[PDB]
């Protein structure tokens, strides 16, 4: 299938209790495999998968010396945007960045991201031809004027396109164990009474990986999608995601209903009846 | 692999 | 400025089997700011020894984390999931149900 490497970048003012906080996580598709935590003792990238621990020391030492250079620039970045929209030094506010690339099942450069949030808002995107800029305001149009000037979006098309690219690749080759597994759902129903007139399917997708999955209810092959309960896709915690779908029943009527199941580890989709 | 450049806002 | 609501699941890893070791979850998403309190209770009180996953977000910006512990559920023992956030009047408990 198709994989992404990306990177979120979370930095937040603490006017009164010190240097601003700043979080860094990376994935590869829907596995993280490192933080970094300026208010965590280390001060290094830390590994958070197993397959990325046997990177050497040249590797974590590259990834600590480009994560605190981040860090300093998010600091300066949080004074700036104060400045742009001339707010106090009293407010707590947030700055997100993130940035990767997607292949395609070829492992070739589907598409890039370089973009920003300020206080839970858009604030500045590359756009999809890695040559321009959104900006939404003038605060971001003063950003894109800088950048425009320094020739920006052309640095960043080159990581987004190159090294992006290739060290997503290198990861899920020496991942693969992990990366490049498909676990397929283990499904079951259940049937719980509601009252003496109606009754819940619920219908389950448990230990999946990728994340990405299609979980639907048919009654008499209609599909539900206005009368079906649907959980967000959730992490189990061990790296894999649970699912359930769940329909309101009147007596009588369980064999009019079948859930369907899709995901890239089904080689058919499933159809599960009562 | 983080990029190795970062650009101020 | 903009403040979003967590949405809240409480859950086990694996389905629950009174006696048999598991983890209980509590996944907060969709929320901002990153500011959140969040508490496992085990009938009524609060859990000590619970972790969380480094904090991260969506495409929309919306955050979200996992708080999770090691728990062997019984017939009798209630688990739920106490939040705090800005955007609350008062904190949430979600009450863990073993079938969502």
């Amino acid at each position: 299938g198709s994989h992404s490497m990306r990177y979120f970048f979370t930095s937040v003012s603490r006017p009164g209790r010190g240097e601003p906080r700043f979080i860094a996580v990376g994935y590869v598709d829907d596995t993280q495999f490192v933080r970094f935590d300026s208010d965590a003792a280390s001060q290094r990238m830390e590994p958070r998968a197993p397959w990325i621990e046997q990177e050497g020391p040249e590797y974590w030492d590259g990834e600590t010396r480009k994560v605190k250079a981040h860090s300093q620039t998010h600091r300066v970045d949080l004074g700036t945007l104060r400045g742009y929209y001339n707010q106090s030094e009293a407010g707590s506010h947030t700055v997100q960045r993130m940035y990767g690339c997607d292949v395609g099942s070829d492992w070739r450069f589907l598409r890039g991201y370089h973009q920003y949030a300020y206080d839970g808002k858009d604030y500045i995107a590359l756009k999809e031809d890695l040559r321009s800029w959104t900006a939404a305001d003038m605060a971001a149009q003063t950003t894109k004027h800088k950048w425009e000037a320094a020739h920006v979006a052309e640095q960043l098309r080159a990581y987004l396109e190159g090294t992006c690219v290739e060290w997503l690749r290198r990861y899920l080759e020496n991942g693969k164990e992990t990366l490049q597994r498909t676990d397929a759902p283990k499904t079951h129903m259940t049937h719980h009474a509601v009252s003496d007139h109606e009754a819940t399917l619920r219908c389950w997708a448990l230990s999946f990986y990728p994340a990405e999955i299609t979980l639907t209810w048919q009654r008499d092959g209609e599909d539900q999608t206005q009368d079906t309960e649907l959980v967000e896709t959730r992490p189990a915690g061990d790296g894999t995601f649970q699912k359930w779908a769940a329909v309101v029943v009147p007596s009588g009527q369980e064999q009019r209903y079948t859930c369907h199941v899709q995901h890239e580890g089904l080689p058919k989709p499933l159809t599960l009846r009562w | 692999y983080l990029q190795p450049r970062t650009f101020l806002l | 400025m903009i403040q979003r609501t967590p949405k809240i699941q409480v859950y086990s890893r694996h389905p629950a089997e009174n006696g048999k070791s598991n983890f209980l979850n509590c996944y907060v998403s969709g929320f901002h700011p990153s500011d959140i309190e969040v508490d496992l209770l085990k009938n009524g009180e609060r859990i000590e020894k619970v972790e969380h996953s480094d904090l991260s977000f969506s495409k929309d910006w919306s955050f979200y984390l996992l708080y999770y512990t090691e728990f062997t559920p019984t017939e009798k023992d209630e688990y739920a999931c106490r939040v705090n956030h800005v955007t609350l009047s008062q904190p949430k408990i979600v009450k863990w149900d073993r079938d969502m």
